[PDB]
């Protein structure tokens, strides 16, 4: 009774709407007025990912072209794209909107007749008419300039404190691997022998002064050196003699390989300790106003001279630790400050950024290979005396690199951000060249730009991403990728019901018909030099009961939500209000989890749920009751939202420095739904018993076959062994703790090692599987597997030993667990967020 | 080149719309590839700017005063940043002539009815100031080789 | 060669303080002794 | 300009020119003791307690710099004793209401000032009255987490 209608509609969702690895929603379905989405208490949203890669076994996105007329059939009032779930009247002859409602007329070379149910003879012929992904072919209207090729121009920091760290050969061996994969977008892949890499490659150096590298070939046919042209004008940055700034990599293939490989030798010798990076960023702008691309800045420290320099008032800087006197550390209040930018001047380059299609990355990494600079600046002035020595080596932290107002470069370009904590060669190096390799040779996007609608009584609040906001919808991208997540969340208008009888959220006139849409567009160029349009239709039907949209929640993209509200609250006022907001919200959706489910001698089982692998959710509802389903969704959103309580995002201070919590903010305003979940759920794998989890064939390790990886142990210490090796990855980093009592046989097997005391965390990541024993093997299958499963292959390892400095990173993550940041476990916060529900 | 006398210093300057002032110095480890400070050729740079370009600038603070048990063989005549520029020339022989036959004409493009852009002025504004701050009191000749009148900048005639 | 891959990527700053030393004291007795590094 | 010696170079600014001083004193100079054996050779102690590497600077007749100087030094803290360690946390203020947990994060501290990171040193917590202690574990940084 009532629920056989709910299931149609909702059949109608699954098989016709946009796929959920390019769309995911926290609700199936819509409350009809603005007192049931008050009484719910979970926010609605979806999360946007344009250029998301297309699993095996699922449809490609198809090409749709019309013809020689060059016209994209497109709402009048509204301009929302041609989607499957128009309504079409007067045998075709008009089209009224899913979003506006407006009556359009059909053109001339779109006319085809309809069938007995109302819809088109050839809807599944035409391939925008059955699926939600659409890529239209733009005409010429679309286009204001003729489509720029692939662009990348490189800024490396060739400063002291750099080429001690290894930066400067980190990066240049990152570049030369990643133009050399033959993923390089822009290369014709299909494959017809022909010469015609168009990408474009740049590059730029910087220390207190900018140099520019000459890369072109000599006008005479001869191989011309590579140059390097100071500039030190880093007030009025210019251009020096040359017009082979900005080269083609194809015809210059020898120049650039060779000039990347002079780098770091070249200025191996530098003395140089300031920097003027502001200066450099500028200066890659005049090369690239007439084509625009993308900057990689290889950055270790703000720049302290040239131009664009912030400085700091009130001594702030200091917060993470610099100086002994008694007047930093005791205003919480102020520290919100430092989490946002202190100027106006980068908001503002920016936008001049945005306006020359150029995006910026960003690969901050801060030395700590002991700088020099922090104690040699000359003094004058009176004390002396007393008593030295004897332990305690360095424990050497990140120095403030000031993260927070070098963040609009990258979030106001649709640039990324990727940090390197104390950054050395043996740790980070190949954590570096995969994310050179993947930012470089993933699928890409040129001068985008994106506009979300939605449909009439509805409006967006909330715009989360890595964007420019122009007008009050269109999103602007000087680059879209991949990995870019754009989240919106939207609401009721309450102004558009109050001008006359047409109050049921867009009914059209052929009789009722609640479904609440929204429209996805990007207008962007592909990587082979052509417009294309990207188009997503989302639907989710009106309901009047709260136990139909409840009972259709997605527990995961409801948590992302109000992890990212809880960024803008903390941006806003206070962490720890913030804070309060998680705990807040957890207890009203509960309640309300309780108030609609009829069951109520289950209130008492404190345990997990059944967890399944990230994307395998919405399969566990098929012999389960649907009070048994909510439970088990209201509880597993309470143990999300309780890891982000305990993870770096917030943290209480002393325990996380403050450019820390920038990256880890920056991270979870961009990233997709599995990788949030990813962060605030660690997945944990025991690898010390790979011999007992395995067939009586043991079927062959690789990937081809998926590399057997059965199971997710939970997150709590008591199922930790002591003769045990564990691996736990967040989506940052993964940690491997050794269990002092573990085997010298497994030892062997996996590092060579002979004792837990041959092992360091430093070099034993690369030496696993070295000894090509089956065991070992198998363990670097484990690492492998779970570094290719997720998007990007660059994610450090670090091992850690039992009684190391370095164990408690891992043993923090122990969600379930009581950490230093909060003492409870889970049993222990259900039952807080309980009675205050 | 050859008919001087090897003990003698040399400098290099090659103009055209911009000065290009060569880097001749350094160690026996970045000999291959040539290096070039470079100048705007249209704008005013004062003899004390051009100096804190080029950190040829006398510091302020700057005794440290023979205090340097260990320094390996390093020249006293001349101070270490402006040992960049200035080298004996039986020392930078090998550079000072590497520097000569990749010297093409300005590659920028001159248009057929205008002359090509020549900073004369601004090139011995940056030989004059960099001998200011290295060379004070001392026996210099600047060997100007110009090819035509000056077109920008300072000291430009049409 | 995988001997090669793992000292390709070993800083001289992560070697044990005595080794790092050792080289840096016969670096530069063998550039005394021949005629920066040579 | 920040903290050399203001003073101590109006009093040796003069110095009379046969024997200057030639090091201008910084913030935290030394004095080492220069005990003369009668033999050509000359042993120096010193005593400075700041965690950071600290600079040697050897003078012959207070004039010329001596040997490779100046030389690095490593110091650093020390031994661990009473006093000067320090608690933070929640655990010096409110605790929570119905056995949740409470931390009194402890910080070890050597003689002087300094910031011990060497962890293994045993700290007595008494549970004098209803607080009664759960577990004393080693952070293996120089810091204690008692609860």
């Amino acid at each position: 009774s009532t629920g056989s209608a709910a299931q149609q509609v909702l059949q109608e969702i699954q098989q016709f709407n946009s796929p959920r690895y390019f769309t995911r929603a926290s609700v199936a379905r819509v409350p009809h007025s603005s007192s049931l989405q008050q009484k719910l208490h979970l926010p609605i949203g979806l999360f946007i990912r344009p250029l998301a890669p297309i699993r095996p076994g699922s449809p490609t996105v198809p090409s749709v072209n019309f013809g020689n007329c060059g016209v994209v059939v497109r709402c009048k009032r509204c301009r929302t794209y041609i989607n499957p779930f128009v309504h079409w009247e007067a045998h075709g002859r008009r089209w009224s909107c899913n979003l506006c409602g407006y009556v359009n007329d059909t053109p001339q070379f779109y006319m085809r007749g309809l069938d007995e149910k109302g819809k088109r003879e050839d809807r599944f012929e035409r391939a925008e008419l059955s699926m939600g992904s659409v890529e239209f072919v733009a005409p010429a209207d679309y286009m204001i300039r003729p489509p720029q090729p692939p662009a990348y121009l490189f800024l490396i920091d060739v400063s002291a404190t750099a080429v001690a760290s290894g930066l400067v050969e980190s990066a240049c061996a990152g570049i030369r691997a990643a133009l050399t994969s033959g993923k390089l977008p822009g290369c014709t892949d299909s494959g017809a022998g022909r010469g015609d890499s168009r990408t474009m490659v740049g590059i730029v150096t910087y220390d207190s002064a900018v140099h520019f590298y000459a890369l072109g070939s000599a006008s005479g046919g001869g191989k011309r050196r590579p140059q390097v042209l100071v500039m030190p004008e880093i007030d009025d940055v210019f251009l020096p003699l040359s017009d082979d700034l900005f080269v083609n990599f194809a015809e210059n293939r020898d120049a650039v390989l060779e000039a990347l490989d002079t780098i770091p030798s070249l200025w191996r010798s530098n003395g140089c300790i300031d920097n003027c990076m502001g200066s450099a960023v500028k200066a890659a702008l005049l090369v690239m106003k007439h084509v625009g691309g993308k900057i990689l800045l290889f950055a270790s420290f703000p720049p302290t001279v040239g131009a664009l320099v912030t400085k700091r008032s009130g001594g702030l800087a200091g917060a993470d630790g610099a100086g002994t006197d008694g007047g930093s550390r005791q205003q919480p209040d102020r520290e919100v400050e430092l989490l946002k930018p202190a100027s106006e001047a980068y908001q503002q380059f920016a936008q001049q950024l945005t306006q020359s299609q150029v995006s910026v990355d960003l690969f901050i990494a801060p030395s700590s290979c002991a700088s020099p600079a922090a104690g040699n600046v000359p003094p004058t002035g009176t004390y002396a005396g007393g008593k030295p020595g004897s332990g305690a080596p360095g424990l050497v932290t990140a120095p403030y690199c000031d993260l927070a107002t070098i963040l609009p470069l990258a979030e106001l370009t649709g640039g990324e951000v990727r940090y390197y904590s104390a950054f050395s060669r043996l740790q980070h190096s190949q954590q570096l060249e995969n994310d050179i390799v993947h930012i470089i040779t993933r699928t890409t996007g040129w001068e985008a730009v994106m506009r979300i609608r939605v449909s009439r009584g509805w409006k967006i609040s909330a715009r989360h991403g890595r964007f420019f906001l122009r007008g009050t919808d269109l999103f602007v991208l000087p680059t879209v990728n991949a990995d870019s997540t754009f989240s919106i969340l939207m609401e009721l208008d309450e102004q558009a019901g109050a001008g006359g009888p047409g109050n049921a959220l867009v009914t059209p006139p052929s009789g009722g018909d609640n479904v609440v849409a929204v429209q996805a567009a990007l207008l962007y160029t592909n990587s082979d030099g052509e417009r294309r349009i990207r188009v997503h239709t989302f639907c989710m039907p009106v309901s009047q009961n709260i136990q139909d949209i409840v009972s259709s929640m997605d527990p995961e993209v409801v948590t992302c939500l109000l992890i990212q509200q809880a960024i803008d609250q903390s941006l806003r006022s206070k962490i720890a209000d913030g804070r309060a907001f998680l705990q807040t919200s957890c207890s009203q959706l509960l309640s309300v989890l309780h108030s609609v489910g009829s069951s109520t001698q289950l209130a008492a089982s404190y345990a997990l749920p059944s967890l399944p692998h990230y994307g395998a959710v919405a399969a566990a509802s098929a012999g389960n009751p649907a009070g048994g389903a909510l439970l088990e969704a209201g509880r597993l959103v309470a143990l999300f939202i309780l890891g982000v309580l305990k993870s770096n995002a917030f943290r209480p201070v002393k325990e996380v420095s403050t450019d820390k919590r920038v990256f880890s903010w920056s991270r979870l305003l961009a990233l997709p739904v599995d990788r949030i979940c990813a962060y605030v759920h660690p997945r944990m794998l025991p690898l010390h018993n790979l011999s007992n989890f395995g067939g009586p064939s043991d079927r062959v390790l690789d990937g081809q076959e998926e590399v057997i990886l059965p199971p997710a142990l939970r997150l709590t210490a008591e199922e930790m062994t002591q003769d045990g090796a564990y691996l736990l990855e967040n989506g940052e980093e993964m940690l491997l703790w050794i269990g002092r009592s573990i085997s010298p046989q497994w030892l062997a097997s996996v590092f060579g090692a002979h004792s837990l005391d041959c092992v360091h965390p430093d070099v034993a990541a690369a030496s696993i599987g070295d000894s090509q024993d089956p065991v070992g093997l198998r363990v670097r299958a484990v690492v492998q597997s779970v570094q290719g499963e997720h998007l990007c292959n660059a994610m450090r390892l670090l091992v850690i030993r039992q009684g190391d400095p370095s164990e408690q990173k891992f043993f923090a993550q122990l969600m379930e667990d009581r950490v230093p940041s909060l003492l409870l476990t889970f049993a222990e916060f259900l039952q807080k967020v309980d009675m205050r529900s | 080149l050859a008919l001087m006398p090897s003990d003698a210093m040399v400098g290099i300057i090659t103009y055209g719309a911009m000065a290009m002032l060569h880097e001749l110095g350094g160690g026996s480890e970045n000999v291959d590839v040539m290096k070039a400070h470079v100048f705007r050729g249209n704008k005013e740079l004062t003899s004390t700017q051009i100096q804190q370009q080029l950190g040829l600038a006398r510091s302020a603070n700057a005794y440290v005063p023979a205090g340097g048990p260990g320094a390996p063989a390093g020249s006293p005549l001349l101070r270490p940043a402006a040992a960049r520029f200035i080298q004996p020339v039986g020392e930078c022989e090998y550079k000072l002539t590497s520097i000569l036959e990749e010297l093409r004409r300005d590659s920028w493009p001159v248009p057929s009815d205008s002359r090509p852009m020549r900073c004369t002025g601004l090139a011995l504004s940056v030989a004059l100031a960099v001998l200011e701050a290295a060379w004070y009191q001392l026996p210099a000749r600047v060997l100007l080789f110009v090819g035509g009148a000056c077109t920008s900048g300072p000291g430009q005639v049409v | 060669s995988l001997f090669l891959e793992r000292l390709k990527r070993l800083s001289l700053a992560d070697f044990p303080c005595t080794f790092r030393g050792l080289l840096y004291l016969l670096a530069d007795a063998v550039d005394a002794q021949l005629r920066h590094v040579t | 300009e920040e903290d050399y010696d203001s003073d101590a170079e109006r009093l040796n600014q003069y110095r009379p020119p046969a024997s200057r001083a030639t090091h201008r004193r910084r913030k935290d100079t030394l004095d080492g003791y220069v005990y003369n054996h009668g033999d050509g050779t000359y042993t120096v102690h010193y005593y400075c307690t700041r965690a950071a590497r600290h600079s040697i600077y050897v003078y012959l007749n207070d004039q010329i710099l001596v040997g490779d100087s100046p030389y690095r030094v490593n110091v650093t803290p020390g031994s661990t004793d009473g006093e000067n360690c320090e608690a933070y946390g929640d655990g010096t203020t409110f605790f929570a209401l119905g056995g949740d947990f409470s931390e009194i994060v402890i910080q070890a501290k050597d003689a002087h000032g300094n910031k011990v990171k060497t962890g293994g040193d045993k700290f007595t917590v008494a549970a004098s009255g209803a607080a009664k202690i759960v577990e004393i574990t080693d952070m293996k940084d120089g810091t204690y987490w008692v609860k």
